[PDB]
């Protein structure tokens, strides 16, 4: 799971070698930024409900069809569009992890590994949820290094849909 | 492996949970004695030849048949071999005080050793006690007050000599 | 891997025998039904990618706690994981409907999964009701009496069944 | 084992590909040429004994030797002489197996792998039984495309011994 | 793997020792009949395809059931992989004693072999009837008074049948 | 380990070959040489004290500091001369395990592999261990074959060594 701090441990091992001095001022980027970040991730997640439903609602304003047409991978029933809030909800608690982490790597290993086969097999359009990550970037309301971060994962998110 | 942070966070998904405030409290701690967390590897680190020689010569000496003829540590490979185990380890425990966590030792270290100096026939308890000797002298290293910023380094110290008793244990 | 033709020969062979009238008699009559066991592979691999979703959609409907978080198809990768497997199991048996034999099902996809599930803490069993759901769509596509000359499919689907079955209880 | 809807699986399986449209036309042709290849397998069955001591004999005349030299690698002895109208029979069997199959995976897996290191090994000479398989050809009585496939199988075994 | 000298060798090493004039006397002694070794190692080397072919030939007489259909040594690929068999062997027994030392025939050849047999389902006793056949032969050609200068080989013949018969029991 | 005909042995395996004439000429080397290695073997073992007390006393002579000097690593105590001694006659022990084998293996296995890391690690100058191997060499007043074959081993050390 890719931290600054595993990151410098697992290329370290990969040459048998102590850690260094480079390696230290990893860890002290590391603690300069875990402030910002643990602040990002505790005002996300108190807004979480606003935020989730918020971006629910976006997507289906800009796609309206997702919540008429027929099909279990449509928001067209109650149970559908409660999925739907639920993976949004999903990304934004990735969010959270990739900014308590300092990192993208808990999205890549709960999240993105594999999320290509489960859009086309589901058939749910990366476009949906690359809308409610911009209303989530748009609304959390932060501001300074949180938000920064915050929005590093969140663009992160969308290069990975894209 | 995990760090930290990563590991809460592991924890959390597991249960499809946001971290609490607490847990993030514990984090912003963990990172403020930061600096600190640093010292401590740097200084075993720095020190590491010292740590494996001193640790090694000891056990060799209070242990007599490991180098006598026969013995696991006789003959230049075996010896090569055993001193390279002490240093592998204690660089592992380095990963793990700067980590905050202690899966990379676990993974990358300590599983399947005990099964693997079984088949061997390398005495486990033996590199146990060597683990035990570089766990004191990497701690007096580490806690030493002189060239340093006087302050408390109790928590890292307990930590870091959880994961030298963790090492200790896995060989047995 | 055999087929049905390789697998009446390897028997024979084991036995240092010629194949005897009769069981020429049984492969002429698999060969005069071989357009229709086509139409079998053909329409189950056309509408596998159906097949594989509809099938896991109902299971994690009938088993919720599997995408619960915590569970075995929760996160990406492991709802990745066991698409794949719902496919590549579908595939086999494909391969074993055009075959005319089960071999290449066992040889390459079932045998030592049910081991490689216990250690990977994977539920067998719900594999195999997933397998189990499988069958009934792909009969009931294969099985269709639309777009397609009238006739009698009856061993095929039995036939079709039995490797979705023997699938099933390989998991188990 | 290698027959044409064998071999049609195996190299989708190395692609981890389904069965497509190209592999059903193989099935077509397998089908399509299978009551030939039946009927022969049957054809050379039935007459088995005929042409295995037929070609046996046909060894014999060709190479005299064979029944008066000193070894148990030659015909000179009764038990030798039911060793070679065997192996002669084994290559008969193999024919017809292929001809079951609809190619030559029988011969290759059970006659053809490891068969110069037994040539070798006991002394025995490749061109004994390329002339029994000679003989075969010209005296199984086939005609059609049976033969030709029949036909195919001897001549694929004259390759594997020259 | 080890030969005569080696052997003694690294028995002291694991003592300690120098090695003893007494074991040196031994080892000259094996020198002074060095000639006779080769000739050993040259005959069974120069005859080795007829030792093969006629124990797998009498092998095959005595337990028919081997080459019937359905035998461990029906089919050209099975009879090819046991006619290597013993030659492979063969070829380790000449190895061991040209070295006058066992364990590249153990290494190398016999050891884990039995298992091997046992999983593939390779009749392991047969394998040793048919060692203890080549045994006969290679000794009689070994020891043949024929095209040689005369003298006595007795020490070599015991030792080359002790390797025959340890590789006879090592796949037993 | 490797020997003349251990190196034969290990070669023709290399290529799943017979022994053949090739390396029956290796054993007659062997056997020409193994008279005078099995004596300087003999020679070096029964004045194995004089050798190694004298080799020590000679690297004491050259490096004297090597007796004052504070450090577990120097034979500034009565313990660290035994130590010293004791790998100088490790030497020696090898160099007749050498004698005895008629190639470098037993010293390849039993002290050069891993020697520059316990001589780092233990701050062990190999200077020292060279000047007692050529203390060896000069003293040991072998002559002939048995010379100059214990002359390979000692300098194939101080190589190892260099
Ligand atoms: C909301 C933006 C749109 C939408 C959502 C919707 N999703 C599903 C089904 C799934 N969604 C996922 C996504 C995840 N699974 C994960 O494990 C993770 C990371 C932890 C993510 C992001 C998966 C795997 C499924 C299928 C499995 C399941 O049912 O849980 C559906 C149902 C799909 C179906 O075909 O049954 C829906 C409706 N749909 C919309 O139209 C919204 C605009
Ligand atoms: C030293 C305190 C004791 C001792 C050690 C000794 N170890 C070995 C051999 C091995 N040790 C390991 C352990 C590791 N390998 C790894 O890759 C890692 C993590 C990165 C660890 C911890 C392994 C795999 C081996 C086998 C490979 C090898 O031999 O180098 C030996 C040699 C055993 C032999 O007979 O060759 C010895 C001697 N010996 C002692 O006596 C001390 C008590
Ligand atoms: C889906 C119905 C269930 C499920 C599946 C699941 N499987 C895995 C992991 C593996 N599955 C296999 C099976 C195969 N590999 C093959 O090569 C073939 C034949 C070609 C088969 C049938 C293997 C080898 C693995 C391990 C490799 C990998 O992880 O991809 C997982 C992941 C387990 C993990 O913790 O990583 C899952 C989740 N899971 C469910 O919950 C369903 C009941
Ligand atoms: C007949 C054309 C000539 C001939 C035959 C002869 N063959 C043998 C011995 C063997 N023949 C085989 C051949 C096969 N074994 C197989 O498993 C298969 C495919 C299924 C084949 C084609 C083998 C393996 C043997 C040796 C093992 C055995 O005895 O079965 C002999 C005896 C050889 C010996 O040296 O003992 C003879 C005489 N000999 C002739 O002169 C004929 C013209
Ligand atoms: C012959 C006397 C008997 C016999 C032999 C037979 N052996 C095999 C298969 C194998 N044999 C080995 C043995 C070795 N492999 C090595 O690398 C070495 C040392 C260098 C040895 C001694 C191995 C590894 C195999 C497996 C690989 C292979 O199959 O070639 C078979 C074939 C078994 C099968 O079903 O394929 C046979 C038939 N068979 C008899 O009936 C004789 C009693
Ligand atoms: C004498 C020339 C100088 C000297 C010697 C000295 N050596 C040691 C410690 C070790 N020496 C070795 C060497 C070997 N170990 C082997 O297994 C083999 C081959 C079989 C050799 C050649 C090793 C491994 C050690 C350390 C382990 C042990 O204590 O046995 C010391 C003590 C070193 C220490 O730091 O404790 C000394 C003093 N010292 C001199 O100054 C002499 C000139
Ligand atoms: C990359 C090279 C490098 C390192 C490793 C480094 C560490 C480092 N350790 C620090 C402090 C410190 N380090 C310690 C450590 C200790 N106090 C004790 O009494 C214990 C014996 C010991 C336990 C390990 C303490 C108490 C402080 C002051 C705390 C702080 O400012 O965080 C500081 C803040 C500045 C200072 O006080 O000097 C830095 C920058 N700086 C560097 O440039
Ligand atoms: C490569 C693309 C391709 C395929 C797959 C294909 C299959 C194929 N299936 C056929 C027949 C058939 N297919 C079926 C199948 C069925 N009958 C039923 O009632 C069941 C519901 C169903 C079971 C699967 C039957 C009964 C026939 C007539 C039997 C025959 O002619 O063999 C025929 C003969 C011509 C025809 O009747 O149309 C072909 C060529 N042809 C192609 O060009
Ligand atoms: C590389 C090709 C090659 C080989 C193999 C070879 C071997 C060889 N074997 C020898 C002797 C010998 N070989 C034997 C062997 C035997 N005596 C018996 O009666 C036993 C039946 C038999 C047991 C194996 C004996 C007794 C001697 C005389 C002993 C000696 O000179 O060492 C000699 C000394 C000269 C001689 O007597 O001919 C050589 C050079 N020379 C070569 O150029």
């Amino acid at each position: 799971m890719k931290t600054p701090l595993t990151e410098a441990v697992a290329v370290a091992d990969s040459q048998g070698r102590f850690l260094s001095s480079t390696e230290v001022q990893t860890a002290f980027g590391r603690f300069r930024q875990a402030g910002a970040s643990l602040a990002a991730a505790k005002g996300l997640t108190e807004k979480a409900s606003s935020l989730t439903s918020g971006a629910a609602q976006a997507v289906y304003n800009k796609f309206p069809y997702t919540t008429q047409m027929q099909g279990p991978n449509y928001a067209a029933t109650q149970t559908g569009k409660d999925k739907c809030v639920r993976d949004i909800g999903y990304y934004l608690r990735m969010v959270t992890y990739c900014l308590v982490v300092g990192g993208t790597g808990p999205m890549d290993d709960y999240l993105i590994g594999g999320l290509a086969e489960i859009n086309k097999t589901f058939e749910l359009s990366p476009s949906w949820y690359i809308e409610a990550l911009k209303y989530i970037k748009a609304n959390h309301g932060l501001s300074g290094d949180p938000a920064v971060e915050a929005n590093s994962y969140l663009d992160y998110a969308i290069n990975a849909l894209s | 492996m995990f760090d930290a942070f990563t590991k809460v966070v592991s924890q959390a998904d597991a249960r499809g949970a946001y971290l609490t405030t607490d847990q993030i409290d514990a984090l912003t701690a963990l990172v403020s004695d930061g600096n600190k967390r640093m010292d401590v590897v740097n200084r075993i680190t720095s020190n590491s030849s010292k740590i494996v020689a001193d640790a090694a010569r000891s056990l060799f000496a209070e242990q007599p048949q490991l180098i006598a003829p026969g013995g696991n540590a006789y003959t230049s490979r075996r010896m090569a071999a055993c001193l390279r185990d002490m240093e592998i380890i204690l660089r592992y425990v380095t990963y793990a005080i700067f980590s905050g966590d202690a899966s990379v030792l676990d993974d990358r270290c300590l599983n399947g050793l005990r099964e693997t100096y079984i088949a061997l026939g390398t005495p486990g308890a033996s590199v146990a006690v060597g683990v035990e000797k570089m766990k004191q002298a990497a701690l007096a290293i580490a806690g030493d007050t002189s060239g340093i910023t006087p302050g408390d380094c109790a928590s890292i110290m307990s930590e870091v000599a959880s994961y030298f008793d963790r090492a200790a244990a896995a060989v047995a």
